[PDB]
């Protein structure tokens, strides 16, 4: 009947949601990851100060 | 952190390079003692060797 289909629309679009909240957050690892890349930017040139001295 | 502690384990590392200059030039004033009184006794051993050749003496 007409129930499998407004269930299976629910359910299609769950998925989507899940798999949108999943590669958000997989962008926010990706954007502490690149945070991290600058912040160890900082750490290299505190390091050639440090070979400096 | 780590830069600090890098900063502190390289300032140990200048007073470790300050002691051992010091130690070597340290150690270069006492080997001066012995070569000179190695001297004394190496200009004894000849002294004591040309008794010998005085056989009215010796």
């Amino acid at each position: 009947n007409g129930i499998a289909t407004l269930l299976q629309a629910e359910k299609e679009a769950h998925e989507i949601v899940s798999k949108a909240r999943k590669y958000r957050q997989d962008k926010l690892k990706q954007a502490k990851t690149d945070a991290a890349k600058e912040i160890d930017s900082y750490k290299i040139q505190k390091d050639k100060e440090l070979k400096e001295f | 952190g780590n830069f600090k502690s890098k900063l502190k384990k390289a300032m140990l590392s200048q007073q470790i390079t300050k002691s051992t200059i010091a130690n070597k030039m340290r150690l270069k004033v006492l080997s001066a003692r012995e070569q000179s009184l190695d001297g004394i006794f190496e200009e004894t051993k000849e002294k004591l060797s040309g008794i010998a050749n005085n056989r009215d003496e010796y």
